[PDB]
């Protein structure tokens, strides 16, 4: 898994690492999850989510 | 917009209205509750500095709904290597005298990583641009915020496609006259969607409106994520314009 592609797997955020190693990360109001690789909303109107849509 | 559609209240959420003496200016994109980006050339003849108003929450022109919230701008920030009447290095940075409040209708878009832009996103090939300019050339500008969805196209395939891009801008839309952003639409954003969340990756610059032969020419806000990211850490300063070190 390299960042440069399929985003390394990532959701958001990737760094590559010395070795076979890479780092996801996510946005501030954003936390990531065990898998390693999601990104999961800590606020109430995390930047790029649409709130009516996300609520239907 | 031409040849787009009304976005729906509340779904282009980041969208801002810059207003001078209470006019029609130019569009933005709010990214954090203190800071918008839009385009440089937007400020090429303003007076006075002091007039200056961001809108968030914007929809409908015609009336006041409440969700609308209104600032003073309190700091212009324009690239060094930005030369007024041109198009290259088109971006701004803006602070607002105070923070927007967050809701259902103010929300930011995300300012992605550079790595992640130019690995990722730039190979997203569909992505929204919204404003309230011209929806035909020389035409009114619209009363209801507007949205298009553009295919966003290799600067050498532009160039071919075409009947001066330079490595700060890309293009993207139609070359057949029917889809485009206008006048009344630079600054706005140019949002790219990636696994459930939207990214600001260009502004509406200029340059001939849905011109048969021609693409939009958009800023390519990847190459100065570092820059605004520096900008956006530092203390203001007095007076309102300050043009900033680019790189
Ligand atoms: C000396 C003149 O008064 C002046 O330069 N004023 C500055 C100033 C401010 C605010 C807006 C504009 N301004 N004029 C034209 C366009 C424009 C054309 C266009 C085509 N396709 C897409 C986006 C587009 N935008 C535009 O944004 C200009
Ligand atoms: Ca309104």
């Amino acid at each position: 898994l390299i960042c440069v592609n399929e985003n390394g797997g990532c959701e958001q955020y990737c760094s590559d690492h010395t070795g076979t190693k890479r780092s996801c990360r996510c946005h501030e109001g954003y936390s990531l999850l065990a898998d390693g690789v999601s990104c999961t909303p800590t606020v109430e109107y995390p930047c790029g989510k649409i709130p009516i849509l996300e609520k239907r | 917009i031409v040849g787009g559609k009304v976005c729906p209240k509340g779904e282009c959420p980041w969208q801002v209205l810059l207003l001078v003496n209470g006019a029609q200016l130019c569009g933005g994109t709010l990214i954090n509750t203190i800071w918008v980006v839009s385009a440089a050339h937007c400020f090429d003849k303003i007076k006075n500095w002091r007039n200056l108003i961001a809108v968030l929450g914007e929809h409908d022109l015609s009336e006041h709904d409440g969700d609308e919230q209104s600032r003073r701008v309190a700091q212009v920030i324009i690239p060094s290597t930005y030369v007024p009447g041109t198009t290259n290095h088109d971006i701004a940075l803006l602070r607002l005298h105070q923070p927007v409040v967050l809701t259902d209708h103010v929300v930011p878009l995300c300012l992605p990583e550079r790595t992640f832009s130019e690995r990722t996103l730039a190979f997203v090939r569909f992505s929204l641009v919204s404003g309230w300019g011209q929806l035909l050339d020389r035409g009114a500008t619209a009363l209801e915020l507007m949205v298009l969805n553009v295919p966003r196209l290799m600067t050498q395939d532009c160039l071919q496609q075409s009947r001066n891009i330079t490595e700060y801008m890309f293009c993207a839309g139609y070359s057949d006259g029917s889809k485009d952003s206008c006048k009344g639409d630079s600054g706005g954003p140019h949002a790219t969607h990636y696994r459930g969340t939207w990214y600001l990756t260009g502004i509406v610059s200029w340059g001939g409106c849905a011109t048969v032969g021609h693409f939009g020419v958009y800023t390519r806000v990847s190459q100065y994520i570092e820059w605004l990211q520096k900008l956006m850490r530092s203390e203001p300063r007095p007076g309102v314009l300050l043009r900033a070190p680019f790189p």
